[PDB]
């Protein structure tokens, strides 16, 4: 009776991923914004893949940190064998959705974890920034305007869809973003950007000074 | 082929040549061989040319990925270390006729003093390295006249202009005194290239300057 | 049914430690200091990974062996591989979260050991020491001031932070130590310190005629 | 259920070690002395390992027998491939408890047997025997005085923690032992000893006249 | 639960060997004498193994005999190995013992066998003869006088008990094993005697007129 | 609980085997007479495996057909390693009953077969033929007479044992074997002779005319 | 080296020298070559000294674990398609410098005529055996010399004692005329050893019959 | 290249030269060819560059994981077991053209007098070692001169002053007679590098007091 | 390099001499070449020193482990059986250069005659194996001189005192005959190693006596 099998399975991940902090990733004007609730300043929830692809997770570190070293190694492979501008963030995701699919079956205990994936356009272009996401059972969506995963979600999205407005500025991006994740100073919070005016590499983190001046 | 790097106070420069040959004909007019590795460190290797781009972007890849892994850049030691076991597991190759030179330029922020940071580091056939005290080194086929250039021009280096113009001299002699180094080319207008590497990062040189430098070279020894 | 198996598995775990003596490790003004209650002289609950580097553990004897000798070949290997610059106790610490991870849903038993990593500066420069806690199904904790593993745990936490005084010195330290542990002469206690203004080797035991004299 | 199978295989091997005979090893002035209840000419349950290291068990033969045997595998590569004088009883100790945790756990059926290393100093050195206990699930541990194993062990150890003398001499010692297991002539007796007086083999056995001389 | 699977392949093994043809093997002036109840001239329970050790068994044909193949492989490698006169019984009793022991846990079905082992003294030299028993489970005996296996026991062995008298000659230990075996004539019987006064090779067959006028 | 199991596998070999047409295989003057209710012309319950041995069988044709292909195989590699003098009917009937004994245990489904092994003497020498008999679970029996398999045996039996005469005629013994199997013509009817007459190959079929004088 | 066998009415005689060298130097005096495989064989093997005792112990070892595991003793044809087989499996030890030449005599108890039951088996390079026929045969450095004496001396073979006779007589011959082969050793008392195999078994030959057989002839060729 | 080491009453010393060479051209200055491998022992190979390097890192972290991983030091013998195995491992690649010559000094804390604890032990190429009871020993393309040297020397050797000055005038002649030494440079300020071995542990020593004594011994010699 | 060994009624007793030299030049002076390898046996392997000594310690660890295991020692036969097998796995060695030729000396407790139990054994390069029957044997360089000369004195040897003389004797002149044996120093004290075996076990003999025995053989051959 696989029936009984897999209900008991998605229990038992959706207790685990219900249980934890929430991370919220919105589109705005120059790239990506990723804003966690992550109190430790040596364990990072947000990171970078490659160039212009990003990086985010909510769930169990040692699960997700192997996610994350396994897409960096994808990507490292892929672009040495053909080139750099032959890498996308949809051959990420769809890998991270196989892996996942693949976990959740053969193996005894399934992946508390819930990713994103966020790509951003090169240099001197300019085009519409794709976020991506994938769930512990392999399923993978496409989401234009953000992505929140971690805990509860529903009064956040509730939240987050009332006050974003499109082409948005870095700093009121930021005030939304910490607005819908209170309903936090500089202390218990990680925050990234993906810029697409940088040349080649578009992640950078904010914190201490910059990040209370702008908060 | 002919590499050549110094230390000045407050970095180091590279240069070298972009001539290729196949035996006595000429078969490359624009070869580039020195490249940027990273922010603070440049690679110039010599001999076939098909081994130095592989090469170069094997370690560019290499340290990247290390860097993605991990979250913070690897030390200059760890950086030779790579380099030399690179180097030392090519040794069947270079038997084989695929032989590759490499040279390394870069800036210890580490260090505690500001105005010594620069480090140039050269490599043997066996893989052993080196930390070079006296200032200067080259690598090539034209490597002992650089050398020879540079041991007698090294005492007017004080400062980034001073040392480029004391590498394209050196570059020039040579040019002159081997046949496979392509000198300067007035009528079709292509000059070695060079790079920088200061406290804020290593710095492509624009080709006016070069230009500018080689004309002046050229016109004092006529 | 996935939920008894854990349930039962975590609770054989806990049933486990339980039953154990307790180690207590904080950090001073010279580094880390580390006290448990050992009175065979000739097995160890603390010992040392690398030159900045300390290991301590409570449990079953013949299960963080095996980790500590898995941790030190890890070090020595990622040591000679590029430098002995660029070992750290979170690249252990992330090892030994795997293993324990990986060990407790496919193994048959569960490991009944919780771990500890502890770093310090490096000679001639300033830095605050680090502190890990790993459990037994892979969690990884960090903690600023101290940590207590082993039997009861609450009493000694509530008696820790109290007395704890901040940039202390070897004397006092272990007189807090000594009082938090026992709410011990020479015998029946095992001391270490990672002192930081140390060349290169920062883990030396104290014991005999020194330990009488501090105690 | 964990809990169940554990508990089953306990009661397992300590019904099995029950219902055995009774070996009892303690130090005197000249090193160690083994006596065993052997009626047996041709199977031997005391032997030696190394120049210094001897061995003892109790239960079934064709258990100990291998233990024995990789034991002395061990001993001899560590040997040949450092030094004779790097060969330690502790670490012999280790690999045994290693083996029997390892074979607890997995194999269907677990080991009814009680193992003891026994190590003396070297020539012209004066230092202090060493004694372990090993058990069927892989607990070490240090005993200073004595070991008693196989069969009913408290009355023995009652009777043995009273007339037991530090320093002793040959004659006295074996007459405690015998005491202590009669509460015996030349039949049904095994008696080894580990002398410190020797060169470089310690291990010697004392059977027929001097036997009954000394008894 | 082990307990119940080891008592149903305990009574497995008792139910399979129960019902079975006795075996009787005792020792004389002139070596061991081998008596057994076999109607068929082509399928043989006793063998030799080397040139001082025999072979004896009851029970399925099909598994001791595969057992004395691997004795005689294991005796041939061991004496071209080192030296013929470097074979000893002891050695493949125990070889018998641990590949009983083995089957007998791993196995699904257990091995309804009974095995005994002879050896005698070289030729010059005085020797009392060596017997040993093995039993299902990998248990090995020492049996100095007579081995009674096959069927039921107790009363072959009560009668045994009786009339066996030290240092006999071959028609009197003939006449006691026929009498403690019908509480039979030339057919249903095999006989095979260990004589340690012939030079190299000890094993010989007494069958047809010798046989009877022995009897 | 291997009881259950045993006794199921047993009475599922039974109840295969009992379904089954009959096979006799008596010894006249002139060798070994093989007969077998075989309708079909093209699938043969009696065959060949050497210049001297005989085989026979009666349940599913897959499976003896397999049997009889390995014994070929066999045969063919012993006669050309050693000698062709050197194959003897033992020797095959071991390696039969190993095999069925393999297959009865480990198999998840027994082999519902009755296998029987027949020999008779070389050209020039006088010997008694040998019969023997294999069942399904490996057990290996000596008949000197005559043996019966497939379906019922009982009534065969007790009608083989009233007119069988030793050292009878071809003609004779073939009427008291069609006499026996009808408590049938040329058709429904296998009939194969051991012929010791014959300078190698003693194997031969009969059908036909030759078959319908005889009858 | 040399061994030599002839057949006589009731059964096989062989025998061999006892001289070892290693080129020009004498190394051995005692050495023994021929070995008695079983209750009816016995097999001589000549060459190099340290491959034939480990042939012969492989043979007897190989022989008595196959008779222990069946319980019936091979036949002839078996033994020499076994031994071939060793001989064949030795082909590149041989091209290498570890060369064996076997020969192998025995009595067959199976055979229908009592006085006719002695076989002489001989081995060549490739593997192949063939049977003589003839009566007699030899192997070794100067088996030349003996086959060529026992072929004028064989018409006086009546037992076992003419057998021996000229067995004796074809390796003194043999020693006369190869300087590899030792002779009878008068100073020392060293004698070729001898095996007999008839309808009872195989027996060595007592030293006593040998030497007074060599006294013999040595007196009648003075 | 060459290595010195000597006893005197009380520990051991060690000392070598700073020149490499590719053939006959100069290619190094300043190299270093002794390292400390632990609290009381001192390792000097001789030979190729490269392979030096690499043997004592690889030799310092095995003594060092071996450490952790026991809690006790490795004996003496055990030291020199793990050396010798390194050397014999390496048999291929010195027939290839890497080859390597380790000389090692130590001082034994178990050893009952205090006063004979020093120890030198030498390496032959298949790897075997020999302890040497004459007090001094040398390796490299110039220690015949310096073995000579020593032997008319160590006369004078009475405490560790004494035999710092004996190792210099080996070290000295040892350059005076070989090409591929190098010796003293005045013009520059490059000395030779030592090691002293005692009760204490190991301790580099000081370039001033080198100093002195070499030009002590050039005034002396002039 | 040379080893003897011979029989005296009661026992065995052999000798080597301490020189090692590479090529022509010396390189050894107290070099051992004859080990105790259990109660009652002893060993001397000749050839590359690397080799004997790592020989003699595998020889030794093999039949320690045997007797552990089994706890009943091994007969001469099983001994002599294994020593043939390490000489014979060892060919590919021996032909690349890395040569070994043992000698083993032996007391046969098991020996029905208490006054006949000593062995001496000796190999072959093919790995073969002979128990001498003359009562003396030698190995090495010098081997044919020792031999010679024990041929002409071993009509002196009564008892362990002359087999010991007549020992000595035989490698002084193995030493006079051959530049690669060392003979007795008086300069410096340098005198051959000796075992004795009798029915107590193998003893080590004292050089006091070695060195009276020598200083009488010197008077007496001046």
């Amino acid at each position: 009776s696989p029936e009984q099998a897999m209900r008991e399975r998605s229990e038992l991940a959706r207790k685990g991923i219900a249980r934890a902090k929430s991370v919220v990733a919105l589109a705005y004007a120059g790239g990506v914004l990723f804003v966690a609730e992550n109190p430790s300043r040596s364990l990072q929830k947000i990171s970078e893949l490659y160039d212009r692809v990003g990086f985010a997770a909510a769930g169990k570190f040692n699960e997700f940190d192997n996610l994350r070293r396994g897409g960096i190694q994808f990507a490292d492979t892929r672009g040495y064998a053909y080139d750099r501008r032959d890498v996308t963030g949809r051959q990420l995701a769809n890998v991270y959705a196989q892996t996942l699919g693949t976990i959740f079956t053969e193996q005894a205990k399934p992946y508390e974890v819930e990713l994103c994936v966020a790509e951003v356009a090169h240099y001197g272009e300019t085009k519409r920034p794709e976020l991506y996401r994938i769930t512990y059972d392999g399923s993978i969506a496409d989401e234009p305007h953000f992505v929140v995963m971690g805990g509860t979600t529903e009064p956040i999205a509730n939240a987050l869809k009332e006050s974003y407005a499109e082409n948005a500025s870095l700093t009121d991006a930021l005030r939304i973003a910490v607005a819908a994740l209170r309903a936090l100073g500089v202390a218990s919070l990680e925050v990234a950007v993906l810029d697409a005016n940088r040349p080649r590499r578009a992640f950078r983190r904010i914190t201490g000074s910059a990040l209370q001046a702008l908060l | 082929t002919t590499i050549v790097a110094l230390k000045y106070p407050g970095g180091v420069v590279m240069a070298g040549d972009r001539r290729s040959t196949q035996g006595n004909m000429i078969s490359g007019r624009d070869v580039r061989k020195v490249y940027i590795t990273d922010d603070y460190t440049a690679t110039g290797i010599a001999g076939t040319a098909a081994v130095a781009v592989e090469f170069a972007r094997l370690y560019a890849v290499e340290l990247e990925h290390y860097e993605k892994l991990e979250g913070v850049p690897l030390t200059f030691a760890g950086k030779i270390n790579r380099l030399a076991i690179m180097v030392r597991g090519n040794l069947a190759a270079a038997m084989q006729g695929l032989l590759a030179l490499p040279l390394l330029a870069g800036y210890d922020i580490h260090a505690s003093d500001p105005q010594s940071a620069g480090r140039i580091v050269s490599f043997d056939a066996a893989g052993g390295w080196n930390i070079e005290e006296e200032g200067y080194q080259a690598v090539g086929s034209g490597s002992l006249f650089a050398k020879s250039s540079m041991k007698k021009l090294y005492s007017q280096v004080t400062d980034g202009d001073s040392g480029l113009r004391v590498a394209v001299e050196a570059l020039y002699d040579a040019a002159d005194d081997d046949s496979a180094t392509g000198g300067p080319d007035l009528v079709r207008g292509i000059f070695p290239t060079a790079v920088i590497i200061d406290a804020d990062g290593a710095v492509d040189v624009p080709e006016s300057r070069i230009a500018e430098l080689a004309r002046a070279i050229i016109e004092s020894r006529s």
